[PDB]
RNA sequence: GAAACUGCGAAUGGCUCAUUAAAUCAGUUAUCGUUUAUUUGAUAGUUUACAUGGUAUAACUGUGGUAAUUCUAGAGCUAAUACAUGCUUAAAAUCUCGACCCUUUGGAAGAGAUGUAUUUAUUAGAUAAAAAAUCAAUGUCUUCGGACUCUUUGAUGAUUCAUAAUAACUUUUCGAAUCGCAUGGCCUUGUGCUGGCGAUGGUUCAUUCAAAUUUCUGCCCUAUCAACUUUCGAUGGUAGGAUAGUGGCCUACCAUGGUUUCAACGGGUAACGGGGAAUAAGGGUUCGAUUCCGGAGAGGGAGCCUGAGAAACGGCUACCA
């Protein structure tokens, strides 16, 4: 039977989802960030022992 | 057998759990968990034959259904669920939080901690490894999975884990110099500095350490576990620091603050 | 060239059928993996038939345009 | 003459691409065993196909390695090597000589007659018998 | 009734070992799926775990990759005409791995007719002219495609996987097969 | 809340020492050679919906058979976290096929495809250290001359490793049609939109309890047992089948190998192995079915369903008694 109740749990795990790949998301372009500024220190280094 | 077993007998359980040989047959099996069997202490001898709290079985599981424990700040209900090395307990109700640090004998010791210091716990890296699409995450000796590592974060290292959510604070590399914790062995419970690492390809590597007090032993290296550098230990150390005292001396201090 | 192929004489009775029946294949939503490899079968095959018969598969296909 | 057999002797997923014909001889994978085990010159440049040797093939050298002396060598690609050792009886306080045969796999990179000093590392079962394969030669 | 343990078998030395223990069923053995060209018939079996493998009992049609094209079309299989193992099962026409099969080149020609327009919108013609270069293939592969049947290879296992795919032979493997021929 | 369906357990525990002489077992290794219910931690915008069927039945009603059993036959009903199906959710990038203006250094509307799972083929997964000339394709830039820098890659002693990418394939999976408690927040006042605390499911990875195989060394008496294994696999190579997986484990073709006076092979064993027990001044000698660990069995052989886990026996089937 269509209750408030199920339309709720369906609600609830649509938001779920969204929001995990949403954090997701945040936590791979943070990576991303902390790579590049290592990369771009460790290639200031080469530079400098050339 | 046909199967896994489910069942221990009390002579069979782990020594340094320090159980009665003669209140009964059977003693509680840890089931699975982040910790392995012969390293682990369950909750139930914790909350009796430790803190006394209970007085059997029965009232363990009354406390546990009431989910008054925590471990890493989650609510456990399993009476016999494998706490173990670094692993924080917390009792509200009695305001009181506990570190599961071994001692100098090589037991399980009830360490009580502030709760600020409760806020986190160190790991041992594990493994370093590429997950699925390509992203970087790292295994600890709790079986604990942290995905987007700082690159220089590499095997044997320690990682602080705050508990609320799960990241790494800061991390700890193993190196010379630094302070450890012997987590296996005979010399079970000792703190000491790092001095030299053999290496054998192929084979078990080895680490000398010194103590405070200039003692040196050697360890394998899958039983060492940094906590911090030297004088500056990242948690709190149980009374006697980890240092291995004579028998006679023993005797001594005994007889001294008798 | 196949064996149990439509003999040429029999091609153009068959061929209609076998041009309509494709097409609602291809229009099916090509959304899951097994349905995705579907669609591929669907266009896949227009080399298989002669120029004029895939002539008029594209004729059904720009006819509800 | 390598391809002496039914089925045609090819290293798994090594692919030749006959369209670009950029160099006469044939891709040839190779790899090092470790522990300071040279690989020889003859397996990176050889002909020879075979699936069990440590530096061509798929198997792995893992465990322990052992040293042994060649006592025969009648079969095709392995070798049977005998380690020996002294038992210690403690009642007569005195030692004994004893013997043991372990057969060995030996790539086909190695010349070995019977006699000289053959070093050895263990891998996966590659035989009924076979648990070893020759890793140096001496 | 199929077992895989090594104890019933003779030691090294040549000694006749005693039966240690009754059959486990941790090292079992099943009767083998001989596939066929035919209509597909695959049934699936319950295995170690909940894992499950496919038997190809029956099967007529492949995947196929052409590694130097580096394309990968489905194609009937014709028929076995040569197995390195033994020759009764090219008698009776059995499908498993490294056997050598006759697949139609239709779906192959094709796309090399799409690809490179030539034979064996301006759109068209730029990429036809680009590719031009690496149009010209091996004179056996050339001969076998006017034939309309190329010699492919299986590199899956039928009577595990449930599938037929191969490989179209080529340079000495299509050689030293055809001297096998 | 009886009964029944569904899920889980019944493979733990307990008992005995028949068989078992490099077998078990002890110590010590390995899985880069594989399965793993469960626990723990991660992890899936890519898949009529105000929510699909009997392609269905139990319990139950009612009519019955047999001397008898935890025997059940016909008919009538009705459910799911059973069974079987099936949608709903951002943007961007990249790669193909490309109408059309146009012959350019071309451009280009549009049409497609991308998560996972399986199968296969191919590609990347760099490096002991420094400089140039050209052929082809061809990209950013300026001071139209030539110029073009910081350019991306983890782990192991070691890999075809982790991971990624390209082209296809699949009686092919998965991607919540499940349940409890409670009624907060937005307003255009609609039983509108949004929303909390939990349970149970689910792909893959890791951890844990485990499982399987496995490297080196070690067993009492017997030489009046000296040669054994190989036809019907014994040793090894190749390819395949099977296995969760390595492997003569089995098949086909090949060679003739493998062990042995450093005692193989055969025979006896009132032989389960060990931690241990007794004695002895020490060496030694004997005992260990028996409180723990490991192995095997359930009257004797043989063979299987289920399930993550059994060759189970307080599960089933034959034969022998
Ligand atoms: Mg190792
Ligand atoms: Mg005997
Ligand atoms: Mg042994
Ligand atoms: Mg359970
Ligand atoms: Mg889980
Ligand atoms: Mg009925
Ligand atoms: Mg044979
Ligand atoms: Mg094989
Ligand atoms: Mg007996
Ligand atoms: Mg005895
Ligand atoms: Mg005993
Ligand atoms: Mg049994
Ligand atoms: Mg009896
Ligand atoms: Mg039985
Ligand atoms: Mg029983």
């Amino acid at each position: 039977l269509v209750t408030p109740q199920r339309l709720q749990r369906k609600r609830h795990q649509r938001a779920l989802k969204v929001r995990n790949a949403q954090a997701q998301r945040e936590a791979a372009a943070e990576y991303a960030q902390l790579l590049a500024k290592r990369l771009s220190e460790r290639k200031a280094e080469k530079a400098e022992i050339r | 057998a046909r199967g896994p077993k489910k069942h221990l007998k009390r002579l069979a359980a782990p020594h340094h759990w320090l159980l009665d040989k003669l209140s009964g047959c059977y003693a509680p099996r840890p089931s699975a968990g982040p910790h392995k069997l012969r390293e682990s202490l369950p909750l139930i001898v914790f909350l009796r034959n430790r803190l006394k709290y209970a007085l059997n079985g029965r009232e363990v599981k009354a406390i546990l259904m009431q989910r008054h424990v925590k471990v890493d700040g989650k609510v456990r209900t399993d009476t016999t669920y494998p706490a173990g090395f670094m692993d924080v307990i917390t009792l509200d109700a009695t305001n009181e939080n506990f570190r599961l640090v071994y001692d100098v004998k090589g037991r399980f010791a009830v360490h009580r901690i502030t709760d600020e210091e409760a806020s986190y716990k160190l790991g041992k890296v594990k493994k370093v490894q590429l997950g699925k699409k390509g992203v970087p995450y790292v295994v600890t000796h709790d079986g604990r999975t942290i995905r987007y590592p700082d690159p220089n974060i590499k095997v044997n290292d320690t990682v602080k884990i705050d508990l609320a959510s799960g990241k790494i604070t800061d991390f700890i590399k193993f190196d010379a110099g630094k302070l450890v914790y012997v987590t296996g062995g005979r010399n079970l419970g000792r703190i000491g500095t790092i001095v030299h690492k053999e290496r054998h390809d192929g084979g078990f590597d080895l680490v000398h350490i010194k103590d405070s007090l200039d003692n040196t032993f050697v360890t394998r290296l899958n039983n060492v576990f940094v906590i911090g550098e030297q004088g500056k230990p990242y948690i709190s150390l149980p009374k006697g620091k980890g240092i291995k005292l004579s028998i006679a001396e023993e005797r001594d201090r005994r007889r001294a603050q008798q | 060239n196949g064996s149990q192929s439509i003999k040429a004489e029999d091609e153009k009775v068959v061929m209609p059928y076998v041009l309509r029946i494709f097409f609602g294949r291809a229009q099916v939503p090509p959304t899951s993996g097994q349905k995705r490899s579907r669609k591929i079968a669907v266009i896949s095959v227009l080399p298989n038939f002669k120029k004029p018969y895939i002539n008029d598969f594209l004729s059904l296909a720009s006819e509800r345009l | 003459t390598v391809q002496s057999e039914r089925a045609f002797q090819k290293q798994p997923h090594i692919f030749n691409n006959p369209k670009v014909k950029t160099s006469k001889r044939t891709k040839r994978w190779y790899k090092n065993a470790g522990l300071g085990f040279k690989t020889p010159k003859t397996a990176i440049e050889g002909s020879y196909i075979d699936k069990k040797c440590p530096f061509t093939g798929l198997v792995s050298i893992r465990g322990k390695i052992l040293t042994g002396t060649v006592v025969s060598t009648k079969m095709h690609r392995t070798i049977v090597i005998r380690r020996a050792y002294l038992h210690y009886i403690p009642k007569y306080n005195r030692y004994e000589k004893r013997h043991k045969n372990v057969p060995v796999h030996v790539s086909p990179a190695f010349r070995v007659q019977v006699g000289d000093i053959v070093t050895v590392g263990q891998c996966r079962p590659i035989s009924k018998t076979v648990r070893f394969n020759v890793v140096k030669v001496s | 009734g199929i077992s895989r343990d090594s104890r019933h078998k003779r030691s090294a030395t040549g000694a006749k070992r005693a039966q240690f223990r009754k059959k486990r069923k941790f090292e079992l053995g099943r009767q083998p799926a001989n596939t066929k060209i035919g209509a597909k018939r695959i049934h699936s079996v319950r295995t170690r775990g909940g894992n499950k493998k496919y038997r190809a009992l029956r099967i007529e049609t492949g995947n196929f990759s052409w590694a130097s094209e580096g394309i990968s079309k489905k194609t009937r299989i014709a028929g076995v005409v040569y197995h390195p193992s033994n020759n009764e099962l090219v008698r009776t026409n059995t499908l498993t791995k490294a056997a050598i099969v006759q697949i139609d080149a239709t779906p192959f020609r094709q796309w090399f007719e799409a690809h490179y327009g030539q034979t064996l919108s301006k759109n068209a013609e730029r990429k036809w002219a680009a590719r031009a270069a690496s149009a010209k293939i091996e004179s056996s592969v050339e001969s076998q495609f006017s034939a309309g049947r190329l010699y492919a290879c299986i590199s899956s296992r039928p009577g595990q996987s449930g599938r037929c795919d191969g490989y179209i032979l080529e340079g000495e493997e299509l050689a030293f097969y055809l001297r096998r021929l």
